[PDB]
Parts: C-alpha cells; structure tokens; sequence
C-alpha cells in the first residue's frame, strides 16, 4: 500500500507528559523542563510492521483554560492517545472525561484509542496498574505503561495506536 | 518536522 497519513492526537491533563512522550518518539530526547503547550504539530515518516507511514501528531493543551479548542481537534483527529500520569490520580479521572468527549463529538462507540499511563520510572504511584487495566478493559482499548524519561513503552504506545487506526479503517 | 502554536513555518526536529 501507499504511505498514508495517520492523524494522531495526544490528550490528557496538564503536566502528564504528553509533550515529553511525543518528543521522545520523534527525536529520542527527554525534556526535563515544563513548557506548557497550547497546540503543537509534529510530522514524521516511520516504518510500522514493515509499512511506511506518515505520523501527523497533534500535541494538545492539558490546561483547562484551552478547553474550547477540543471540539475542533476531536473532529479532525483520527486516533487518540489518552495520557494520564501514574502519580496523579486526578489526571486518571480526567482521562475518562476526555474518552467521553471524544465519543460525543465523533459520535462513535469505537474511535481508535490507547490508554497510556505515563511516568512509570517514578518510585511511587497513586494509580495502580490494576485500576488502569480495569478501565481500558471495560472499554476494549489497549493500555500501555510508559516513561518519557527512560523511553519505556513510548514506541509501543504510538505504534499500537496506528494499528488500532488500521483496523478501524476496515 | 515541528510547528509550534503561532509559528508560520515548520522546522526540522529529526536531523
Ligand atoms: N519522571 C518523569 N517526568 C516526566 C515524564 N514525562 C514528563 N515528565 C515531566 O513532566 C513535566 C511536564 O511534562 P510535559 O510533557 O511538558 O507535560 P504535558 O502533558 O505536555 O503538559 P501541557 O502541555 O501543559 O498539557 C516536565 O517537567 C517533564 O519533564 C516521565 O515519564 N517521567
Ligand atoms: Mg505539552
């Protein structure tokens, strides 16, 4: 097949590591600073399961004052990475509100989505793996624990989302 | 390539 564009959207509460995960996938660099996002775009040609693919990534705002931009990016977005931080239990509750809003504006029960539990490198957590696996299990979506700091699970999270989109297209 | 909010053009980030 030809190299197609896949429109990935990274969503989640402020400071969960949406930008750090995208930057790690794009160029293998960990950003220690917190540079709050409004709305960034990334484009990169990668090979997934032997197929050349063009990743178009929208790295969105977690800050609540930018909430009005959500309806436009949710309509245009094709697949969604739902990111929460494993040491932030409010971000885990917020990730369920993103999941619901995506289904409302897109009017579909099966929009391609991957639940991502970020900051797995931290010595302690406030959201246990069983809680997150239980939530993704009820919605029939994959769940991957990641660390933008060590790169653990980063490629897996974005590539699993591409695979979810591939099945949804059919 | 990367385009920050408010930028007119894309810049290289994968070189
Ligand atoms: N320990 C650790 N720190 C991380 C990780 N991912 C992100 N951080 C840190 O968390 C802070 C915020 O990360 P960002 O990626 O900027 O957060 P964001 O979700 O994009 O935030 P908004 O753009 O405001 O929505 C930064 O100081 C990062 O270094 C991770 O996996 N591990
Ligand atoms: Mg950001």
């Amino acid at each position: 097949g030809p190299m197609t564009e896949y429109k990935l959207v990274v969503v989640g509460a402020g400071g969960v590591g949406k930008s750090a995960l995208t930057i790690q996938l794009i160029q293998n660099h960990f950003v220690d600073e917190y540079d709050p996002t409004i709305e960034d775009s990334y484009r990169k040609q990668v090979v997934i399961d032997g197929e050349t693919s063009l990743l178009d990534i929208l790295d969105t705002a977690g800050r609540e004052e930018y909430s009005a931009m959500r309806d436009q990016y949710m309509r245009t977005g094709e697949g969604f990475l739902l990111v929460f931080a494993i040491n932030n239990s409010k971000s885990f509750a917020d990730i369920n509100l993103y999941r619901e809003q995506i289904k409302r504006v897109k009017d579909s029960d099966d929009v391609p989505m991957v639940l991502v539990g970020n900051k797995s490198d931290l010595p302690t957590r406030t959201v246990d793996t069983k809680q997150a696996h239980e939530l993704a299990k009820s919605y029939g979506i994959p769940f991957i624990e990641t660390s933008a700091k060590t790169r653990q699970g980063v490629e897996d999270a974005f590539y699993t989302l591409v695979r979810e989109i591939r099945q949804y297209r059919m | 390539f990367y385009r920050r909010y408010g930028w007119r053009y894309w810049v290289s980030v994968c070189g």
